[PDB]
RNA sequence: GACUCGGUGAAAUUAUAGUACCUGUGAAGAUGCAGGUUACCCGCGACAGGACGGAAAGACCCCGUGGAGCUUUACUGCAAC
RNA sequence: GGUUCGUGGUAGGAGAGCGUUCUAAGGGCGGUGAAGUCAGACCGGAAGGACUGGUGGAGCGCUUAGAAGUGAGAAUGCCGGUAUGAGUAGCGAAAGAAGGGUGAGAAUCCCUUCCACCGAAUAUCUAAGGUUUCCUGAGGAAGGCUCGUCCGCUCAGGGUU
RNA sequence: GGGUAGCGGAGAAAUUCCAAUCGAACUUGGAGAUAGCUGGUUCUCUCCGAAAUAGCUUUAGGGCUAGCCUCGAGGUAAAGA
RNA sequence: GAGCUGUACGUAAGCGUUGAUCCAGAGAUUUCCGAAUGGGGGAACCCACUAUCUUUAGUCGGAUAGUAUCCUUACGUGAAUACAUAGCGUGAGGAAGGCAGACCCAGGGAACUGAAACAUCUAAGUACCUGGAGGAAGAGAAAGAAAAAUCGAUUUCCUGAGUAGCGGCGAGCGAAACGGAAAGAGCCCAAACCAAGAAGCUUGCUUCUUGGGGUUGUAGGACACUCUAUAUGGAGUUACAAAAGAAAGUUAUAAAUGAAGCGGUCUGGAAAGGCCCGCCAAAGACGGUAACAGCCCGGUAGUUGAAAUGGCUUUCCCUCCAGAGUGGAUCCUGAGUACGGCGGAACACGUGAAAUUCCGUCGGAAUCCGGGAGGACCAUCUCCCAAGGCUAAAUACUCCCUAGUGACCGAUAGUGAACCAGUACCGUGAGGGAAAGGUGAAAAGCACCCCGGAAGGGGAGUGAAACAGUUCCUGAAACCGUGUGCCUACAAGUAGUUAGAGCCCGUUAAUGGGUGAUAGCGUGCCUUUUGUAGAAUGAACCGGCGAGUUACGAUUUGUUGCAAGGUUAA
């Protein structure tokens, strides 16, 4: 996938555009990503499960891969993504 | 079917046979001979080039049908007599290849 | 057992039905057509005259140039001898 | 465009059409709501076609041609659903009773006592056959011709030397 | 526990039994057998509109030719009524 | 190249840039049953023997290997019986079974059905059984086709032609050659004869093995002489002899790179849509992404890539190899064969006037001065040389693999099977054989409160929507209910229709809608019938599904093109 865990991204759909935020988790068997502070969603939890006190969890929801752009720190907008050989291992390249 | 009265063809008789060695002459009648110039030589190999007669079955028999007006020397495998005297009445020569 | 109450709950059948009687009429035997005669609306327990009631495309009878089993000095065959 | 004579109809002949799915090409409609679906007092000579509103939530008309799995009320048709009969028949040989208990709930589960039935069996083994139905703890949707706290049922663990 | 198997077995003999099938088991295939028989065959309007007869037929509730219907086209001492 | 420990709704414990999971090539491991093969057996089990090793104080245990049958072939033993054979033993090789329900060749071979009955005939050499196979098989280099005077192996297609014929001359069956195409390719023996053994002893003659030689028609060969070759050249594992290798290239089996909009604004839950601007394009394939995307993602065009294995093509290696002329003394050129009689069959050809080909049976040639065929047969002429074998391609089919396509289906359709289906279920068994798809973009899968034992509700919350609430898109009809505007308890009803008060409404605005006191008229629908309301048939109701089609011929009408011409087939 164009972006994984760690990565700085900016979603281009949803009710969360112009937002971004860093990719905390990747599902890249449902083609999904975890973004910090996106796609909120509230999880009405029963007591039993771990949280003893339970109630409703304000949580992040997994978005489309293909709703998000990789930021390139130099620009600070974002850019797709290229791929070019140093030498040893390719690296990730902005264009 | 007749519904059992007997069919026609079972109450005539068969007639006849075919002839193993049965001759079938191409027939080229006078009046396309006309197509062709005046003291010309008409043989087979002509006619099937102008495209008069395609496929030449055990021959070329000219036939009286129509009149000529062409002096021709014609040479076909048969002529009927009508067509020997037509053609020589006009000028020509026949000859029987 | 039936009947009443509580529990559970099928089936065959069924063109739609607000589904009387008499005499007649009619594919010649009508709840349904005509003319009359009777008849307030809804049930429950009973009885079977009718719905040519249900059930089974009548086994009788005939028909089909339909089967099948059987017979023989029917025809043509075959084994066996 | 008139005139004249016609226009009942089964088998059946002839003609003109409606509508359905798909294709092509043009041209459109549709999240400001497609198809489908529901309703209506609208339009055409018929098959049929619109319009408006509800539901629906994403596809679909129209024109001209083309091609067909192209139109259902009957086949004791096939499949599915649902009636009717009807709260009707039935609930499958048999003796139960009360007290106590459990439980949300008890004729129907547990305990006690009395009563009743089999006893050359309705008792005890055991082969076949079945294959976990056995035991214990939970359970009460379905199954059990009623009920059910119970069970040869459901779920877990166990159990055969 | 075994044996006999369908053009076959078995029968103290009834056409009796061979897995709730037996004048010839069951199953798959040939197979969409064949059915001059019965049933069924789906939208609309317009024009016309029969026959239930003759002849022959192992034919008689089938068929064929003719008669009667329909559509198209021809031709004229118009021959039709 | 960053996540991973499969579904599928988990809990737990872990792994991973010191590169996991994942993808491709190649290895290793591979219980038991099954041909099943050490013996047995009711498949997936039981029970051994012989070596060698291991364990124990020794039984008792453990491990590894071998041990079926038949055929062929070495070798050894070896009876009646003296030699010997049979038999027996050991060692090598080989087979066995399965299947693509297809195609192919062979052995065996129905019936229904058609003939309007039926027996010859048809169906049909079909179905089916059995055997053999191969990637194809079969066929095949003329004892051929012909008689335009010539052709030159076979196979397949077009045509000939529904012709010639066959046929209770019925129903039906039905060629072939010529002509046009696809594809093409030719070869090896047997025999004369030569050499070398081997034997029989016919004792120098004969038949047996190996090698050479040699392959054909107015003839060829052997055999005589003669010219050149003895690897100079040529040819090969697809026939023509047979087994080996290498190397290079290329294809397949993983991948890599890959242009251009987060453009503005509108509606919206969301924009890929609308409107307005740009841009890329050897890339506007397809799919995904919160509605319809060339420019968001996977990609796509284009351009790169393979450690390993397999295929293919070349080249090299390796291997193998005599071919022209001239005579005609003699010799050779496929024998229980050809052919014939009898009985069958195959030939389109049903015994016919019946050639041609095959089977059983019996009889049985010629053998170069020879033999066969030209549809009885003879003669002439012409063409051919049987009784031995091999042979690619053009053709058939598809259980499979890869990439695609469709005026093909879209959940009663399409496979029986979109879903754990040959399952469940039925049957002793062979065998028969279903039903059953859709929450949402995302689980955000309804915390919490309330009634209730629970189920199930009502709120609250999530969501665009919950009348989307774990079978959950839409949600028709039958059928079941609640509510009510009009009518109904003196009426006799195929249930409507025409007239019509009264009451209640208010429309796609129409000489409107609902209901219907009362009055007139009025025997369902379908099928089948001379005739049916029918006391004749069929339908409980609703829904879905459910019947003149296609191919190839014939004929006729219409249309179009060309017209004494028209038209191509493969
Ligand atoms: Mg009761
Ligand atoms: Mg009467
Ligand atoms: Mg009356
Ligand atoms: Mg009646
Ligand atoms: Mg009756
Ligand atoms: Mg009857
Ligand atoms: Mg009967
Ligand atoms: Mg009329
Ligand atoms: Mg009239
Ligand atoms: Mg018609
Ligand atoms: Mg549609
Ligand atoms: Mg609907
Ligand atoms: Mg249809
Ligand atoms: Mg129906
Ligand atoms: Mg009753
Ligand atoms: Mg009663
Ligand atoms: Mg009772
Ligand atoms: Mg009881
Ligand atoms: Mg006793
Ligand atoms: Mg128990
Ligand atoms: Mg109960
Ligand atoms: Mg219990
Ligand atoms: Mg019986
Ligand atoms: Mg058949
Ligand atoms: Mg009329
Ligand atoms: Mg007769
Ligand atoms: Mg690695
Ligand atoms: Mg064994
Ligand atoms: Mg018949
Ligand atoms: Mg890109
Ligand atoms: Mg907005
Ligand atoms: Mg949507
Ligand atoms: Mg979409
Ligand atoms: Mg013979
Ligand atoms: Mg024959
Ligand atoms: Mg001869
Ligand atoms: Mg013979
Ligand atoms: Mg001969
Ligand atoms: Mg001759
Ligand atoms: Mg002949
Ligand atoms: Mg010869
Ligand atoms: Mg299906
Ligand atoms: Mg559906
Ligand atoms: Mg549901
Ligand atoms: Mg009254
Ligand atoms: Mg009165
Ligand atoms: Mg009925
Ligand atoms: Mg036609």
């Amino acid at each position: 996938m164009h972006v994984k865990k760690g990565d700085k991204v900016k979603v281009i759909t949803g009710k969360d555009k112009g937002k971004s935020g860093k990719v905390l988790a990747a599902f890249p068997k449902k083609d999904r990503v975890l973004i910090e502070g996106i796609n909120m969603v509230k999880k009405h939890t029963k007591p039993s499960n771990v949280n003893p006190q339970g109630g409703i969890l304000n949580v992040e929801a997994p978005i489309h891969v293909s709703n998000v752009m990789l930021l390139d720190p130099k620009t600070g907008e974002p850019t797709r993504v290229g791929y070019e050989v140093k030498g040893d291992k390719k690296v990730r390249v902005a264009k | 079917f007749e519904g059992g009265q007997l069919p026609l063809f079972r109450r005539i008789p068969k007639r006849g046979f075919t002839n193993i060695n049965r001759k079938e002459f191409a027939i080229v009648n006078l009046d396309v001979l006309n197509r062709f110039e005046d003291g010309t030589e008409v043989t087979p190999e002509l006619l099937v080039e102008t495209g008069i007669i395609r496929n030449e079955k055990s021959g070329i028999k000219i036939l009286s049908n129509g009149n000529i007006e062409k002096k021709l020397t014609v040479k076909a495998n048969k002529f009927s007599a009508a067509a020997k005297e037509a053609i020589e009445a006009a000028g020509g020569k026949t000859e029987v290849i």
